[PDB]
């Protein structure tokens, strides 16, 4: 995917375009995960 | 006794109230969301008798202890009621100190606004979280929906809305209620099935027929030759166990119950039917949005569980829309909590604390700070 | 041995089976909606000795013949009994053939359908009546009221609807019953005289305390006040005649009796006074509207004789209504009739004969032809 | 009144208009006298 | 058991002649669970068919009594009764129970009454539930032994209830508000 | 059975939930014993 690698080095909140862009409508989900790790 | 904090994930589900954290993943609160009143008083020994400790046991409490909603239409008739419902919340459930944990609040549109203003501020003394911040319920699945562009079918708790939206944009213009809840299609059902044969009013005898609804109820994406199958269709013809120890007996009410949300007729409203909602939305929206919404035809609310949701959300759509367009709908099995989820994500999100309902900022503007530029 | 025929006004008033003509003036048939079992048999030379002319002679044969409703919660739990019912009428008090002279049916709304299916066919065969028509009770009533505009309050022979109506035009959404019968206030009557000094339990003994209702027992349009003046108010303090020759003394029931029905907590019930079942109705009804109820705030059902009954309706609705607008029910003295009369009416209307329930129709579509498209 | 020229004139069925018109909330009775005429 | 003892051969009236006669039955009469099969049981069943003492001394023969007395507490028919039997009472009041207290009477099915303490009685108490209840729902009809105790029992517990003596019916409270005051908001 | 010291660090009244809730109906009993010793 590279969906991590791109999101982690994606723009800081366009992760926006990269998630929704490589059909991560859960960037809800990616940064909620990223959370868990960072929340 | 640990870091900064966790934002405090709480959503009152329009039927329950419910609630994690930020960066949670499951709302470790959900309960009812009514108050209960005995009537008798047998003189009983000792105490430990509440009056309202409905949260989650009340229902425990069901019969003699009545049913008290204070959001009751999705309106907060009354508050204290809701108050100590927090309380419950964060002292037996999150049994947690608001002043220490952020927290977003849940709303869906149509708020006059000294609900949240009271709400607020209250929060804050009462409560004295480190500080709130309140966010659309449509909103929250909205994000919780992640698919920024395209409308969202919010029929969730007992809500209902139609959200069209487009990476994040959504036009309120076009943005719509449905007044229905399934508290409502509850309702027809005790209509029908008690002049069909039953008595049924009681609270939880409303407790029942939810409950029956949200395991059995569903409907046919078709009616009229799926009403000739009703005519005779003996699968249909169960009965279920009413928790009495009866069994009560099922047929075609089991979908001719929710099925009105398209036809008010059933519940006599004036409304119009979910499904054309979404497309007089759609086509308010622009021109070529519609295939957007097409891909992003997100349902929302779980009461809506039902069978062929999307089955006849398509098909009337397609009844409607131009095949050259292809629709898809959007309703994720988990919806009752992807609001909770979304709401998680956002609060969670911590390129945004910035927005959270400061008790400062309140206290220099008072509550109505909260309007512009904040919510 | 005459013209076409009379159709068969018969009106089984929710404890009277009651019945004229079409175009009668007076229902010809009246008596009691019970069944009378003896118990000993005292070895008794010849015969003569029903167990079950109920109709009204059993009456006569109260206290050892005992007592049976077949439609008791205005609900037929058997009908040979009120198969016979009828031929009692139609033969000793109609003493008339059913096959030569039409009919239409009294019912009031709630009823699983083939209540009225078995009905109907039994009707036609047993009955072989020109051709039947069955028609709601409310309805009848409502028609009886010919304010074709407005609700009627139906708490009559032992029923309780509210029916909101608009020149004929009624909204079944916003229409309900209350299960209260003059009976159930009997019930608390025992309750409350038995427990007082009293012993007073047997079916005619019943039939003694609804008589003392439907002659003494009224209420005071007021209570808390009212109650004081209970409190030593001689006048009320008065004993009557029990009919074993006994003069039942009487005091606060009087009016204690009928007046939960604003108040179930009597009984108990946790159902809401008969006014604002009206007022909610009517808030349920379009905005404006309500002046029409305010002028059309029809009651019916005779057992509601009682003092202040109105008096009451109208304090309360002030209490809830606003005063912009100007309230007044509706309730002739003659409320029994009164459905009867419009049933006598509608049926006796000449323009209306398409509707009887013809044998032959039924005949090709079986009873569940009355359903649509007729009843 | 009038209102029986009115109703005896009346269109058939819409006596219903004229007698509650008129105060006939007993177009019911109206007919129901027409009809111990016309049972 | 006066009217059958006396009428099948016995002149039996007396006060104390009720005094015996209500020994004799908390002594020995009882009640078979059946009663129609017990009927032929009882057309021939030679163990019931036994005479007790009559405290004069004589030996009070007893068969089909000993159990023919109580159990028309659920056919007042033999007392002529309008009523009907207790079961259904309980039964009839737990349908006007909510939907799902039935469960809660079937676990509390709480007899009560010493006298009531023949034979069976729960015994039939279970079987007509069952008769009338659905088998969805366990039953279970509750009745210690001590039964006559048990009401002073609990008695005893809540007057011996210390945290309640606000309750007690005091000389004063009575004084202003004469005994009315005992109505309202006390007994 | 514990019942015995939780009941006695029971909430005063609510020996009610914790002595029926531990099967105890004769929370009536566990007063009354507990009042032989406080009667």
């Amino acid at each position: 995917e590279d969906v991590w690698e791109i999101l982690r080095q994606a723009p800081p909140s366009e992760y926006e375009r990269i998630a929704f862009q490589y059909g991560v409508t859960d960037l809800r989900g990616m940064l909620k995960r990223l959370k868990g790790m960072r929340r | 006794d640990d870091e900064e904090t966790t934002a405090l994930v709480c959503d009152n589900g329009s039927g329950l109230v419910k609630a994690g954290f930020a960066g949670d993943d499951a709302p470790r609160a959900v309960f009812p969301s009514i108050v209960g009143r005995p009537r008798h008083q047998g003189v009983m020994v000792g105490m430990g008798q509440k009056d309202s400790y409905v949260g989650d046991e009340a229902q425990s409490k069901r019969g003699i202890l009545t049913l008290k909603y204070p959001i009751e239409h999705g309106i907060i008739t009354n508050w204290d009621d809701m108050e100590k419902i927090w309380h419950h919340t964060f002292y037996n459930e999150l049994r947690v100190a608001p002043e220490e944990h952020p927290t977003l609040l849940t709303e869906a549109p149509l708020n006059p606004k000294a609900n949240r203003e009271k709400m607020t501020q209250i929060m804050f003394e009462t409560f004295n979280v480190p500080a709130m911040y309140v966010a659309i319920q449509a909103v929250l699945s909205l994000y919780a929906s992640g698919r920024t562009t395209g409308i969202v079918l919010d029929s969730g708790d007992g809500v209902t809305h139609n959200v069209p939206i487009y990476e994040g944009y959504a036009l309120p213009h076009a943005i719509m209620r449905l007044d229905l809840a399934g508290r409502d299609l509850t309702d027809y059902l005790m209509k029908i099935l008690t002049e069909r044969g039953y008595s049924f009013v009681t609270t939880a005898e409303r407790e029942i027929v939810r409950d029956i609804k949200e395991k059995l109820c569903y409907v046919a994406l078709d009616f009229e030759n799926e009403m000739a199958t009703a005519a005779s269709s003996s699968s249909l013809e169960k009965s279920y166990e009413l928790p009495d120890g009866q069994v009560i007996t099922i047929g075609n009410e089991r979908f001719r119950c929710p099925e009105t949300l398209f036809q008010p007729s059933f519940i006599g409203m004036e409304s119009a039917g979910i499904h054309e909602t979404t497309y007089n939305s759609i086509m308010k929206c622009d021109i070529d949005i519609r295939k957007d919404l097409y891909a992003n035809n997100v349902l929302s609310g779980g009461t809506t569980m039902y069978p062929g949701i999307a089955d006849r959300m398509q098909k009337e759509i397609t009844a409607l829309a131009p095949s050259t367009m292809k629709i898809k709908i959007i309703a994720p099995p988990e919806r009752k909590y992807s609001v909770w989820i979304g709401g998680s994500i956002l609060a969670s999100l911590s390129t945004f604390q910035q927005m959270w309902i400061s008790k400062q900022e309140y206290d220099e503007a008072g509550p109505s700070i909260v309007h512009r530029k904040c919510f």
